[PDB]
């Protein structure tokens, strides 16, 4: 009941400023007592390929805090992650990039596959990953 | 041929087919005149044209040679009569009592591929029934073809009505109250609804039966006004019909919708005319929304009575009715989308103009779509429309007695100078769909973009720069503001007409400005691809100018492919000899390095690769370089049709190689 | 406490939903509906994408419409989210291969669906052609699936999947038609001719959007094919052992050789095989493939029919300049106006080259049928045409051999040049029939009578220009009696004495080179 | 049998090694093909002084003597994990990627072939050259991925982003991203 007003807002919400807001408020509520986010999955799951680059970090940060609650949802955002890493937006991809080894990490069951996809984005597409999957291939061990 | 006795030749190739007598060219040649002097002028020669063309792809078929391109143009457009003719032709072709089982094959094979030729069934059918394809074919492979041609479009069903898990004499009343409200729920007639409606206040005693569906949802000032009814059947039903209308236009069930508000029409007469005129408003929505989605871009033009009831609406000025502020949107958005230059100023008064900003803005907006047909100045319109846009972008406080950051015009939605907030600005122009008036606010948010937010160097490109130079108080205007609105602009503008080379330019320039060098080459190949056929002609020098290809030529370098900065920058119309070489001389290039020299055109530039490639230690690649120069298409004394035409050549296939590996 | 349970069993809920009990199915469809109803989030485009990845019969998409129609009365926004969901866990590493064949499968036969009737479709406003449309940018690269089931999936769909009325972005259209034209190769390569269908719909579907796009599926369609990996189709193209055999010339005396020439014997040679079946009909379905994608828009049904549709100049034009880059990309000749005859004897190397390109795949000749059948087309191709003729000349020259028929090939490729340059209204009617004397001459008398062939195109060259366009019935006309030569005087008397020499066996054929 | 030939063979060449290096040296120069590199190094402990003429045998202007070299290195390396195998696999890295720098594209494709599985035995020996390595393969796939956009191809792998005889540019792609598979499931099953 406490959480139902925010997430309404944050399903019917059409502009940047109503999101912006939604998710810094949440991201301050979320500080103290992080188990909320669990509720948050499918429209973090949503609002994490969106194109502005200030709601999309703060949805990266955000489901990233609710792998460090919990890591047995990362099974769970894995198409999401997936997407973001081969769309073609070039923002998403970046985004992913630079929370590529935490995930890597968070996830460790696919992290296979995450590298493999993200080889062949910085390969075909011409951009250098080499820095963040070396290193979370270096802390992944 | 020189008597005219058509037919005649008819049988006597039908006789042919059957003894291979005659020269399969002399047939091919018999085949030129008739189809030559068919273009001639007579038009009664189609027919045996079509016959004689028949005749020789059978001697084809039964020979073992190709099938002409002739016989593939005459089945564009089948017929009975055509497939007739080919079924009697090749039945008459061959004699099954004395042929050879290649013969027979071939004919199998022929009639096999027209089969899987033919698009249309009953074409399939007819050429299935004939007694040669049945005896030419055993039964299996017969089936087979029969099954393969029905699973191209099959003739699926599916039910719609939802699930209703209903015994039958419920002999209940709780229960029954669930069977009507899941049928309440589930209807979308108004009339059978009305049935229910009824049928459940009648059986009831006291109960409202709008709280019912939490999911209906009506707006606030309407369900103010909607729970003012006396009578409890005609609250529920005007309530949830409205409630019901609204969501199907929501979910772009416009005909559904249109009956709802009908009903609602018919029935809300008696009750009150303020109801009337609100729900007339929403009959404006609906036909607005019907009319802009329905017809859409490929619509012809405003029935020109819609335009009058909008036009009315505009200036119906009833004090005592709720007005939702999204009607206004749609009527300006209407006003400003079908290019009607004519409500600006001789129209629309200033009664009430100002109190509307929406009106306001698409005045001012339709002032300065009409001034570029002028070549001349007059830019009062532009002036007051760059005023009115740096001020809605424009944060109230100056040293900020709130919150000390600007970037608060993001997170605090207060405090603008303006007549709207920039979201409502951002809602606006995402309903116009006009390609003049978006670029023109394309290229104010491009301007306000490119007035030094604090040093910037590279200007990003615009399609017409009219407006005033020197923003008095800079420091007004909040500068991230206007770059996540001019991201927001260009990312939706790309959504109105994705072949636009002028807005991917844009685009292109705004991501080479956030140092985002592999999307700016992705779009600039875009709009190369956009304004020439994918490169198969030359690109125009006013959409690939010299800054543009530097810039080009800038990603290319940043990204550290350093023959493709030599190639493209022997793009410009002075050869950049200074950076070609730069390029040329590091050793860390992600390109290719061989693989990119065929598409290099120019004597010198190949003289300093074969230098480097002598000094370095290339003894491969400087073999590479020879073979380049030794070409007797890139000598420097050619004349100038070949050196030009050997350039363009180049050109276009490096282009397309571009355009292979990115985009 | 219920519903929220089977919001996270909704997997097994709808698993056993699909069963088709007695009973039991509707009442779980129920359940279905009010949870997807009741849960925040929404847990409706989850449950439609589980109904679409597992329905292999017609009624079980039955019921994955009637749980659409049950859910779009109250919730908004379902099949586009409900296709992100599904597209999302098919391009991760989930939804293994046959659950995302199947759903592509569904996808096809709904949004084909909806593209008929009006009873059913219109009652629902699904809109699932839209929402299909949205995502064809994340639908074309499974037309390069392994797995050859989702492939063809993927080729149906897209054949039958609506285009955005916003039109199509390049990168996308681009992408679109590589992914056709790769599908069409390989699903000739591995099915046939039966087989092609849903390839050639989409290439021949997305040649009819901007004309941009209709030189990119010419282009890439017609150089795949001359490719080496797709040309097949189309016509065609230690120490132990050493000194285990080292005795008796050894020994204290030195071997007998001094060393190896190169690596040994140069292979044992391959010997190619093909059948000509497929050959010919594999260049059946590719000419049929072009032949639609080169043709008008039409659809006029106008008339008593038994009439040939026009092909456009345009098109052919395309398929033209992209045959010239593939064959010969030099620039040396690149003039459309004939050189001088000695000039022939300068650019040697390239006139035998385009000699050995005609030799090696006969389907570059078909190409020429096509260009032939659109008469600003062929003008293109002069260079072509030029090289090809002067290796003829060459060949003509250099034959000692009593009678033309011991040279098969040069006689085959003589007669199909003069043949084509014939169809495409190059030389005349009188001049252009010539060949069939070719197979019963001399290599000297052949070798004039295509001289004579150079001379006429020396005085009326093969120019764009020079055709009316005459538009009663809109086409292209050249019309050899205002150019001033008309039937080609010296040529058409060079000929004569051609006939005029050989009168004991070119008897019954000089009827043909009668004065019009 | 096989093995206990391939081990008294084993016996018998250790003992000439030992005999005198100059014979070693001289073999490894002449080279022998790659399936007996296992076997050789594994089984012949005087390979470790074949660590002292790597540096010698990748300065050859023969090229199939560098993929020699780089395989027997990466063979040792997997064997003997020493400093000095270290240094010498670093010299590798920087020589390999120094004939990416010079290298036609068919010599291109028949140096980085045969090589490649060698990164994946000197990523498994050396964690700390893990980025050194992978900076190379995004290098040399980006450089393959630029020739496959140099002509039309049979299979157009640029758009395959998503899991016989064909074009060399291809099969170097896919022998980049099989290699980078293996490394990847190396990394992850390697604790």
């Amino acid at each position: 009941a406490e959480m139902a007003p925010y997430m309404k807002r944050l399903s019917r919400g059409q502009t940047v400023e109503d999101l912006l807001e939604v998710l810094s408020d949440i991201d301050e509520m979320s500080r103290r007592r992080p188990e909320i986010l669990s509720f948050f999955s499918t429209n973090l799951q949503r609002l994490m390929s969106s194109a502005e680059e200030c709601c999309r970090n703060l949805a990266f940060s955000l489901a990233l805090r609710s792998m460090q609650n919990s890591p047995s949802i990362a099974a769970a955002f894995l198409p999401t992650f997936m997407y973001c890493l081969g769309s073609q937006d070039f923002e998403v991809v970046q985004t992913a990039l630079r929370n590529l080894p935490e995930y890597a990490l968070l996830c460790q069951e696919h992290a296979a596959v995450l590298l493999h996809r993200a080889f062949l984005v910085g390969m075909y597409g011409q951009m250098d990953p080499s820095a963040q999957i070396s290193e979370a291939l270096r802390i992944l061990h | 041929l020189r008597s005219g006795n058509y037919q005649e030749v008819i049988q006597i190739f039908i006789e042919d087919n059957l003894t291979l007598s005659l020269p399969v060219q002399f047939r091919q040649s018999v085949l030129r005149e008739l189809f030559k002097k068919a273009q001639q002028g007579n038009e009664a020669l189609d027919e045996i044209c079509f016959k004689v063309c028949a005749c020789n792809t059978v001697r084809d078929i039964l020979e073992g040679r190709t099938i002409s391109v002739q016989f593939n143009q005459l089945f564009l457009r089948p017929n009975k009569e055509k497939i007739d003719f080919l079924l009697e032709v090749c039945s008459r072709s061959v004699n099954l009592e004395k042929a050879s089982e290649s013969l027979k094959g071939n004919m199998a094979a022929f009639l096999k591929n027209v089969c899987l030729g033919l698009e249309d069934l009953q074409y399939v059918f007819m050429i299935s029934s004939h007694e040669l394809f049945i005896t030419l074919l055993k039964d299996e492979e017969r089936k087979l073809l029969v099954d393969q041609m029905r699973k191209r479009s099959p003739r699926v069903n599916l039910c719609i009505k939802p699930v209703t898990s209903f015994y039958d004499i419920p002999a209940s009343a709780s229960v029954n109250i669930g069977q009507l409200e899941h049928q309440l729920i589930l209807s979308v007639d108004p009339w059978r609804i009305r049935q229910i409606l009824i049928e459940l206040h009648g059986m009831t005693s006291e109960r409202q039966f709008w709280t019912v569906s939490n999911k209906w949802e009506v707006p606030s000032v309407y369900s103010g006004v909607i729970l003012g009814i006396k009578d409890n059947l005609t609250r529920d039903l005007v309530y949830i019909l409205m409630a019901k209308g609204l969501h199907c236009s929501t979910v772009k069930d416009f005909s559904h919708a249109k009956q709802l508000f009908a009903a609602c029409l018919e029935l809300v007469t008696e009750f009150s005319p303020k109801l009337r005129q609100v729900m007339l408003n929403e009959m404006l929505l609906l036909d607005i929304h019907t009319h802009e989605a329905g017809t859409g871009q490929a619509g012809e033009r405003p029935p020109s009575d819609l335009i009058s009831r909008v036009r009315g609406y505009l200036e119906m000025r009833l004090p005592d009715i709720p007005l939702r502020q999204v009607i206004a949107e749609e009527c300006v958005a209407f006003m400003l989308n079908w290019r009607e230059n004519e409500y600006l100023t001789l129209q629309v008064p200033a009664f009430l103009l100002q109190s509307n900003p929406y009106v306001k803005l698409g005045q001012l907006l339709a002032a300065t779509c009409k001034e570029l047909p002028g070549p001349k100045e007059s830019r009062r319109t532009a002036k007051d429309l760059w005023e009115v846009v740096v001020q809605i972008c424009s944060v109230s406080s100056q040293h900020k007695r709130g919150n000390d950051g600007r970037v608060s015009l993001i997170k605090q939605r207060e405090s603008t100078l303006g007549i709207m907030y920039r979201s409502e600005l951002l809602s606006f122009i995402k309903k116009l769909r006009e390609p003049l008036v978006l670029t023109i606010i394309l290229s104010l948010f491009v301007k306000l973009h490119n007035v030094r937010e604090d040093i910037v160097n590279d200007i990003t490109a615009e399609h017409i720069s009219i407006w005033p130079s020197s923003i008095p108080n800079l420091q007004s205007v909040d500068f991230e503001a206007v770059a996540i609105t001019v991201k927001e602009l260009v990312r939706y503008t790309l959504s109105i007409n994705p072949n636009n080379h002028s807005w991917l330019i844009i685009q292109a320039d705004i991501y080479f400005a956030t140092n985002q060098y592999s999307a700016a080459l992705h779009y600039y190949l875009q709009a190369g691809a956009v304004c020439s056929d994918f490169f198969n002609k030359a690109v125009p020098p006013d959409v690939y100018t010299d800054q543009v290809i530097k810039r080009m030529i800038k990603c290319c370098s940043l990204l550290n492919c350093h023959t493709q900065v030599a190639i493209l920058c022997q793009f410009l119309r002075e050869i950049d000899y200074k950076t070609a070489f730069k390029s040329l001389q590091e050793q860390n290039s992600h390109d290719a390095m061989d693989s990119y020299y065929d598409y290099i055109w120019d004597v010198t530039i190949l003289e300093y690769l074969t230098y480097l490639h002598h000094k370095r230690g290339e003894t491969d690649k400087r073999q590479i370089a020879i073979k380049a120069i030794g070409q007797t298409e890139l000598n420097a004394s050619n004349p100038e049709e070949v050196l030009q035409l050997a350039a363009q050549r180049r050109k276009k296939k490096f282009l397309q190689a571009m355009a292979k590996l990115y985009f | 406490p219920f519903l929220d349970a089977l919001k996270n069993h909704v997997g097994e809920l709808c698993g056993e939903t699909l069963r088709l009990e007695r009973k039991r199915f509707l009442w779980q469809h129920q359940l279905l509906g009010l949870l997807s109803v009741y849960t925040r989030p929404s847990c409706g485009p989850e449950a439609l994408g589980h109904l679409l990845s597992r329905a292999r019969s017609p009624e079980e998409l039955s019921l994955a419409t009637q749980l659409y129609a049950g859910l779009v009365v109250s919730l908004s926004g379902l099949l586009p989210l409900a296709f992100r969901s599904c597209l999302a866990r098919v391009h991760a590493g989930t939804l293994q291969p046959p659950f995302t064949a199947r759903f592509l499968r569904n996808l096809a036969l709904l949004v084909g669906w909806e593209q008929q009737g009006g009873e059913g479709p219109a009652a629902l406003g699904a809109h699932f052609g839209e929402s299909a449309s949205a995502h064809l940018s994340d639908l074309a690269p499974l037309l390069l699936h392994p797995e050859e089931e989702v492939a063809e999936a993927a080729a149906s769909l897209l054949a039958i999947c609506p285009f955005p009325s916003e039109a199509l972005s390049p990168s996308q259209l681009l992408g679109l038609v590589r992914a056709g034209v790769h599908r069409f190769f390989a699903s000739l390569r591995l099915h046939g001719p039966p087989g092609v269908a849903s390839a050639c719909q989409l290439l021949t579907r997305l040649s009819q959007t901007s004309p941009a796009g209709l030189k990119a599926v010419l282009q890439l369609l017609v150089e795949g094919a001359l490719h080496r990996g797709n040309t097949e189709l189309f016509g065609g193209q230690t120490n132990r052992r050493h000194t285990a055999a080292v005795p008796g010339p050894g020994g204290i005396w030195s071997v007998f050789h001094a060393g190896v020439i190169g690596r040994g014997l140069k292979p044992p040679k391959f010997v190619q095989s093909r059948n000509q079946q497929e050959v010919i009909y594999n260049t059946q379905s590719l000419l049929s493939l072009l032949v639609h994608c080169c043709s008008a828009p039409g659809g006029t049904e106008c008339g008593e029919c038994w009439g040939a549709p026009i092909l456009s100049p345009e098109a052919a034009k395309a398929v033209a300049v992209t045959l010239v880059e593939s064959v010969c990309p030099d620039a040396a000749g690149a003039e459309l106006a004939w050189p001088p005859e000695e000039h022939a004897r300068a650019t040697v190397e390239r006139d035998l080259r385009i000699g050995r390109r005609f030799r090696e795949q006969p389907l570059l000749f078909e190409l020429l049928k096509l260009v032939a059948a659109a008469p600003p087309a062929l003008c293109y191709c002069s260079v072509l045409l030029r090289g090809l003729l002067a290796a003829l000349l060459g060949h003509w020259e250099a034959s000692r051999h009593p009678d033309t028929t011991h040279s098969p090939w040069h006689l085959e490729a003589s007669c199909t040049l003069v043949a084509v340059m014939a169809e495409g209204s190059l030389l005349p009617p009188a001049l252009g029939n010539m060949h069939e004397v070719f197979s019963q001459l001399a290599p000297f008398e052949v070798r004039l009578l295509l001289l004579s062939v150079w001379g006429f195109l020396r005085e009326h060259g093969p120019l764009p220009q020079k055709f009316i366009f005459q538009s009663e019935r809109g086409r292209f006309i050249r019309d050899f009696s205002r150019e001033g030569g008309g039937e080609g005087g010296p040529h058409l008397a060079v000929l004569h004495s051609v006939l005029h020499r050989n009168i004991d066996r070119l008897g019954l054929f000089s009827g043909r080179f009668q004065a019009p | 049998n096989l093995r206990e030939v391939q081990c008294l063979i084993c016996c018998l060449l250790h003992q000439m090694y030992i005999a005198d290096p100059n014979i070693a040296k001289l073999v490894h120069f002449q080279g022998y093909p790659c399936e007996l590199l296992p076997l050789t190094v594994a089984g012949i402990p005087s390979m470790h002084i074949c660590l002292d003429f790597i540096p010698e045998l990748i300065a050859q202007p023969e090229l199939e003597k560098q993929i020699f070299a780089i395989q027997l290195l990466s063979h040792l390396c997997i064997q003997y994990a020493l400093p000095k195998s270290l240094s010498v696999a670093r010299l590798a890295v920087n020589v390999m990627g120094t004939l990416l720098t010079v290298l036609t594209q068919a010599k291109r494709y028949a140096f980085f072939m045969p090589t490649l599985p060698s990164l994946v035995s000197f990523c498994r020996a050396f964690p700390p050259l893990y980025e050194d390595i992978m900076s190379l393969l995004i290098q040399i796939g980006q450089v393959c991925a630029s020739d496959v956009a140099t002509q039309t191809r049979d299979i157009d792998p640029i758009i395959t982003r998503l899991q016989g005889s064909m074009d060399p540019d291809v099969q170097l792609c896919h022998c980049i991203e099989r290699t980078v598979i293996e490394i990847i499931n190396m990394s992850v099953s390697g604790i």
